[PDB]
């Protein structure tokens, strides 16, 4: 029980600037899909 | 990607064209199959160039052309038609009427459709910057050299 709890706490994420920098460039591209056009798709956040 | 370059109708048309080459229906294009349709169109090539025009698009090197390779050929042909003419469509978006000049009212029309709004006075600010001649209209030549309006 406590080994599982300790392992889970070690896998908890914190603020990552490298991930944050990547997202800022990603949102600046303005991607779209093929079938139609998606307006800045909101796929899963990668910072915390 | 193929979905960007090709539509559902174009994929259907290409499949019919591929099936026209593949009389057997096995799913691959051989040299004799490719040679047969060329003779129907009048050309009488030799097997030396016939193999070369297959290897030029054959990706896996198996010596035969399947539908995935056939679509990849057509996808490139549709894509490479436009190289730098993208500014022509951009010019026509501002040029509603269809002539060779961009008017202030036409610039108002596109700006009205876009999110930002103008107070009917700063529209003259950027049009005079783009229009070097001073005639009040931005032509195609003035647009490509410097784009502000
Ligand atoms: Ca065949
Ligand atoms: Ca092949
Ligand atoms: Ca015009
Ligand atoms: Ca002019």
């Amino acid at each position: 029980f406590f080994q599982s709890i300790q392992a889970l706490m070690q896998t908890c994420s914190v603020l990552d600037l490298n991930a944050f920098e990547r997202q800022n460039k990603a949102e600046g591209l303005g991607m779209v899909n093929e079938d139609g056009t998606v307006i800045n798709r909101q796929n899963g956040e990668k910072v915390m | 990607h193929m979905a960007d370059q090709l539509t559902e109708e174009q994929i259907a048309e290409f499949k019919e064209a591929f099936s026209l080459f593949d009389k057997d229906g096995d799913g691959t294009i051989t040299t004799k199959e490719l040679g047969t349709v060329m003779r129907s169109l009048g050309q009488n090539p030799t097997e030396a160039e016939l193999q070369d025009m297959i290897n030029e698009v054959d990706a896996d090197g198996n010596g035969t052309i399947d539908f995935p390779e056939f679509l990849t050929m057509m996808a490139r042909k549709m894509k490479d038609t436009d190289s730098e003419e993208e500014i022509r469509e951009a010019f026509r978006v501002f040029d509603k009427d269809g002539n060779g000049y961009i008017s202030a009212a036409e610039l108002r029309h596109v700006m009205t459709n876009l999110g930002e709004k103008l107070t009917d006075e700063e529209v003259d600010e950027m049009i005079r910057e783009a229009d070097i001649d001073g005639d009040g209209q931005v032509n195609y030549e003035e647009f490509v050299q410097m784009m502000t309006a």
